[PDB]
């Protein structure tokens, strides 16, 4: 090899064309078979390495069929091996022509005396996942950076409790590196000497002048967690300083924080300069105590997903060269950094973008009905003298009975449905969906033209007339379903409303559970669903527009099936402003 | 010591004074422009666009960064833009320094050959703000991407995107459409000039220009406009250089781009993230790159649609956007404690209206209460710029605490996330103000408030015109009897330039006009009129030099108010 190419980028030195447009958009990630190499023993991390890969879908045993390559060289930490005939072994490798998509575990780079940070075994082309990474010798969107691995993430386990007041705020636990750091320690301890605690020793201990603590129990403790780098920038206290929900305070200048290409360390960390040890203290005391608590909630649940087992970080590593590799279907932000507990509460609206559209594509008012041919007659000659109506076309959802300046395009449903009203025709040409039913002739169209305005303003809500509320009895221990004259609203019938034309594609196409079909193996019931997916989408309120089987079971059927309350009680209701 | 690492290896950590970057934030100083030399159109609005900006100082002692005055946007010798003996001019100068803490813009660097990094001067240990810069010679965290622009750019504002009918399916007429150009015999253009196995004749027109003949047939059919509104994906390939002007033209009418320009880094790919707003696709695969736009989920493309549109409205639409972003990156390198998320640049509003001088907490902005699965804050300070006013602001469950632009002041006695803003003669009951901090609750980047008034175009003098007459619609609501988040307070002293505000103390008048014209920036929403209630020339003076400084008109007319329900 030739000491690896630190020029080398995804587009000049990666190879793509063994690496297709698979349907499944999962990368390959072949293992070399053991070899003697007479190399050292395969530590157990190691071990653990190659059966977490294998166990994984990325594992192939087709070397003609592979998007990355690993080798069976245990170098995850080099100070133990010669830094010479493992490169040998390296180009050993079969199909290592340069190295081009071999990947390279490290947990510790360079020796003696300097100290390297990148794997000093000649690499020349390849992909290097390894820790104590600086800014200067990392190929960004290349190399992927990985965190030391300490035993203590399995050896010791810790109560998990939650955030809050600790009884030390700042702490630093590690015996010695280079005096200078603990002469500035011991300076930033001799004036505020309460918060900070300095303490050294007297592999699972650590001790104080006098006192002995148990590591890294003693990191739970102390809210933040002075971590210097010493020797190399990459130090395996990080595992444990994150595991006790300790806010790390990294003090290697230039060091490239583990997996920081797709996680946000700026919410779960602090880098400080090594130039600025005596006010460091002041920096942290300007962090809010939200910001405080958000960060250890980060760091502990980048513990819990990345820094907790070996397993976890072969697959965050597969999963960030994936994604860099499959741009199109590489998996969002807040898969990589939110905890499900905030997953769960987390909200992403599809329609996010805040346009207002013109006044003039119109509206689209799907009819839908069995046999009201008056009703339907009366409903239809008011609704075609409102001038946005772009057309009107009708549901005719009986079988038995046959159908008898605006398109009044009729299609007749071969089925009997209440989720036939739902589907995305292609004949909607609009994105304003109107959904009025037969029992609603006391709508002028007025009214509709300014529900078709309001709509105007708030293209991704659910716009409509009946107002309708759900309460919660306590006594019941179940959901109620409120018609009468409330001061609140949670829910818009389908009698008479505007709604995004995506809504039906929602309905119709992705619904949680059973929810469709069981609502139209029952007969009612259909006017709640629509808006619990709504409410649940879009994490938004609803617009009543001017005032106007059980319905509480199904409510409740609906929320077991969410796992929550997807609606939100607001009291405020859209009015014109010329009004009376 | 860092001597062995400069000049290609430069990083912040050795070819940056922290010292000069004080606490006074980000500084910058432009040379003066020297008399006899030549300078570009785009280059003046760079510079216009610096000056305009809050960063700029007079002085070059209390500055931490320096641009220079000469033409260095175009080092292209074939170029009309071209300055001669640029790196002896720039020699001469003492305040150069090597280029420490200097700042280089540049948008066409290079010549015929290769078009190579090279641009002519010595840089030294100067950051430079490059535009279509390669990952190899990319310096991560201390150079910045630039979009390249045109000099028909627009200096301030920009035209807003073309995205309207958000349709479902969100595609469109056609699926690819690429119209451009085969540079024959040279470097660049090998995609472009292969572009024609994946033609069809169908919504996958590759159409070239300058076999020729043929291809300038197809070429004279549609047009281009046509074909980019009547579109869902649009390329973006490479040719000379590894940026081009169909960037932003295909993220202004919202048509996907798919970049085929291997190893180019995305305008401001430290801070934003192009796997929302873009298919990245090497160029090495270009068989395989309709199937996958062809496997590519509706509501990825809605969503792909979505935050292009923001992207191209958040920092593409104008130079001064972009110039602000390169400034706002770089300066948040400065301290790490003290710089922006992931998540600030990569959704609306965006980075240039986020300060993290302000906080870096996700919680703290009125942006992200439902991508943090947080609530919005139940506790609203009282600011009053009389006495039965004031007992029915305290008798409510909500007031936590009570307290011409001192009333908009980044106040440290303010505690909670929401301010309610009274004047002497306000009649707001509790009921009134109950309501109000409840539909803020359910609205909390907008202005919710009472008084509000229109703005119209008076066509007989060609201006804009304020409105107080009660009509059918409303577009801003005043600051004056309305609650709104108090991280909009500090924007107004951090965003907002010093001429705007001055003018707006020496005149008394125009702040509640003004934090409207922000605030619908912003969010690029109308404000929100509560209740039906509704109890010169320096305003269309006010107006107009609003628009004029914003580059557009942020206001949006809205017809529809929120009353109680019942
Ligand atoms: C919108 O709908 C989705 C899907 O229905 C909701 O996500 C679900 O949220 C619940 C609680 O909010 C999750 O339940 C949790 O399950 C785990 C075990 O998996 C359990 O340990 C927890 O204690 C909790 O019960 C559920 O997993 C989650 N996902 C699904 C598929 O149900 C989301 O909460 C809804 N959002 C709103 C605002 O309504
Ligand atoms: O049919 C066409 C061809 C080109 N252009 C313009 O030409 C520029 C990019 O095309 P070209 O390939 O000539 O430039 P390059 O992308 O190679 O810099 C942009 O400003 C386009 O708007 C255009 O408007 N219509
Ligand atoms: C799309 O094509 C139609 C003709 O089919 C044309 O009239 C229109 O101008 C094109 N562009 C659009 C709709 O943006």
């Amino acid at each position: 090899p030739e000491r690896g190419d630190l020029s080398c980028r995804m587009h000049t030195c990666f190879d793509v064309y063994r690496c297709g447009f698979n349907p499944k958009n999962k990368i390959k990630v072949y293992i070399y078979a053991l070899k003697k190499y007479v190399s050292n023993t395969i530590s157990r991390e190691y071990n653990e390495l190659l059966m977490a890969i294998s166990d994984s879908d990325y594992y192939t045993d087709d070397i003609n069929r592979a998007c990355l390559f690993v080798p069976s060289i245990d170098v995850l930490n080099q100070n133990t091996l010669r830094i010479k005939e493992t490169a040998q072994a390296m180009a050993q490798l079969s199909r290592w022509d340069r190295g081009t998509n071999h990947l390279l575990f490290n947990m510790l780079p360079g020796g003696p005396p300097d100290y390297n940070t990148a794997l000093d075994v000649p690499r020349d082309r390849a992909l290097l996942a390894g820790g104590g990474f600086s800014t200067w010798t990392y190929r960004q969107g290349y190399d992927v950076s990985i965190p030391v691995y300490s035993p203590l993430s399995a050896e010791v386990d810790l109560p998990e409790k939650g955030p809050g007041p600790r009884q030390y705020f700042l702490l630093s636990s590690q015996v010695g590196l280079h005096p200078e750091y603990r002469e500035d320690l011991e300076a930033l301890q001799v004036k505020h000497g309460e918060s900070v605690l300095v303490l050294d020793k007297c592999v699972r201990k650590r001790c104080h002048k006098h006192q002995v603590f148990d590591y890294p129990q003693v990191l739970q403790e102390a809210t933040f967690c002075v971590v210097l780098r010493g020797a190399r920038l990459g130090q395996a206290v990080l595992s444990d300083v994150l595991q006790a929900g300790c806010v790390p305070v990294v003090i290697a200048d230039s060091y490239i924080l583990p997996f920081s290409e797709v996680l946000d360390w700026k919410r779960a960390s602090v880098v400080v300069p090594e130039e600025k040890m005596s006010d460091v203290y002041s920096i942290l005391q300007s962090i809010p105590q939200r910001q405080i608590e958000e960060m250890q909630r980060q760091a502990r649940w980048f513990w819990e997903a990345y820094f907790q087992s070996i397993k976890a970080i072969a697959l965050a590593t597969l999963q960030i060269i994936n994604d860099r590799i499959y741009p199109y279907a590489a998996i969002s932000y807040e898969e990589w950094n939110d905890p499900p507990a905030v997953k769960w509460g987390s909200v992403s609206n599809p329609l996010f973008l805040p346009l207002i559209p013109p006044q003039s594509q119109g509206f689209t008012a799907i009819v839908l009905t069995y046999d009201r041919v008056e009703s339907l007659f009366r409903v239809i000659t008011e609704v075609s003298k409102v001038p946005s109506l772009s057309k009107l076309l009708v549901v005719w959802n009986n079988q038995n009975k046959n159908p008898p300046r605006v398109p009044l395009k009729v299609v007749r449903t071969a089925e009997n449905k209440l989720s036939n009203r739902f589907f995305p025709y292609d004949e909607i040409e609009t994105e304003a969906v109107l959904a009025i039913d037969d029992d609603i002739i006391m709508l002028t169209s007025d009214e509709l033209q300014f529900g078709y305005e309001v709509w105007r303003e708030f293209p991704d809500r659910l716009v409509g007339y009946p107002g309708r509320l759900h309460l919660w009895d306590h006594e019941m221990n179940k959901w109620k379903y409120e018609s009468e004259w409330t001061n609140e609203v949670s829910m818009v019938l389908t009698g008479a409303a505007f709604y995004h034309k995506y809504f039906n594609y929602l309905y119709t196409y992705k619904m949680p559970g059973d929810i469709k079909n069981w609502v139209d193996a029952h007969m009612n019931c259909e006017d709640i669903a629509m808006n619990f997916l709504v409410a649940n989408v879009t994490g938004k309120a609803v617009i009543k527009v001017t005032p106007r089987v059980e319905r509480s079971e199904c409510i409740n059927k609906f929320a077991s099936v969410f796992g929550t309350m997807p609606l939100k009680v607001v009291e405020h209701r859209a009015d014109p402003v010329l009004y009376k | 010591n860092s001597s062995i690492y400069k000049g290609k290896k430069c990083r912040m950590e050795s070819c940056f004074d922290f010292t000069l970057c004080k606490k006074n934030g980000f500084k910058v100083y432009v040379y003066p422009q020297q008399k006899g030399e030549k300078i570009a159109e785009s280059y003046q609005n760079i510079l216009a666009a610096i000056e305009g900006s809050r960063f700029y100082t007079s002085d070059p002692s209390q500055a931490c960064l320096f641009v220079l005055s000469l033409d260095t946007l175009d080092r292209d010798q074939l170029s009309p833009q071209y300055v001669h003996n640029l790196r002896s001019k720039v020699q001469s100068l003492h305040l150069w320094n090597n280029g420490r803490n200097h700042l280089i813009f540049n948008l066409y660097s290079g010549t015929w050959p290769d078009y190579t990094e090279d641009v002519g001067f010595d840089i030294g240990q100067a950051m430079l703000a490059k535009a279509s810069i390669s990952t190899e010679n990319f310096r991560p965290n201390f150079d910045v991407s630039i979009p390249l622009f045109s000099k028909d750019h627009p200096r301030t504002g920009g035209e807003r995107g073309f995205l309207k009918f958000n349709t479902i399916p969100p595609l469109r007429k056609y699926m690819l459409v690429f119209k451009g150009k085969r540079y024959l015999t040279g470097i660049g253009s090998d995609t472009r000039n292969a572009l024609y196995h994946v033609h069809n004749g169908e919504d996958v027109v590759l159409l070239t220009t300058c076999r020729c003949d043929r291809d300038n047939t197809e070429y004279e059919k549609y047009d281009y406009r046509e074909m980019l509104h009547n579109a869902t994906f649009c390329l973006v390939p490479r040719g000379r250089r590894l940026g081009s002007f169909r960037f932003l033209e295909a993220l202004q009418a919202a048509c996907v781009p798919v970049m085929l320009s291997n190893g180019w880094e995305l305008p401001f790919s430290e801070v934003i993230n192009w796997n929302q707003a873009a298919v990245i696709g090497d160029e090495r695969l270009l068989l395989q790159i309709p199937s996958t736009i062809r496997s590519i989920h509706q509501d990825k493309i809605l969503a792909l649609r979505q935050q292009t549109q923001f992207l191209w409205e958040a920092y593409f639409s104008s130079v001064e956007k972009i110039v602000l972003t390169t400034l706002e990156i770089i300066q948040d390198r400065i301290f790490k404690h003290i710089s922006r998320n992931s998540l600030i640049w990569n959704k609306h509003p965006g980075g240039l209206f986020v300060l993290p001088q302000y906080s870096s907490y996700l919680g703290d902005f009125p942006y992200y209460y439902a991508n943090l699965g947080l609530k919005p804050p139940s506790k609203f300070t009282a600011v009053i710029h009389v006495l039965k006013l004031l007992v029915a602001a305290a008798k409510s469950q909500y007031c936590a605490q009570i307290i011409m632009s001192s009333r908009f002041l980044p106040y440290d006695n303010i505690i909670t996330d929401a301010v309610l803003s009274l004047d002497e003669d306000t009649v707001l009951s509790t009921t009134e103000v109950d309501f109000a901090f409840t539909v803020w609750q359910s609205f909390p980047e907008r202005i919710v408030g009472y008084p509000a008034r229109s703005h119209f175009w008076d066509n007989s003098k060609e201006r804009w015109g304020y409105t107080s007459k009660w009509t059918n619609d409303y577009s801003m609501v005043l600051t004056g009897a309305a609650i709104y988040h108090k991280y909009y307070h500090y924007l107004y002293s951090h965003y907002l330039p010093a001429s705007l505000k001055n003018m707006v103390d020496q005149l008394a008048n125009c702040e509640d006009i003004l934090m409207n014209f922000l605030v619908s920036a912003v969010t690029k929403l109308p404000p929100i009129k509560v209740t039906q209630k509704k109890q010169f020339a320096q305003r269309q003076s006010c107006m107009n030099t609003f628009a004029s400084w914003f580059g557009y008109m942020p206001l949006i007319h809205s017809q529809m108010r929120l009353d109680p329900v019942l």
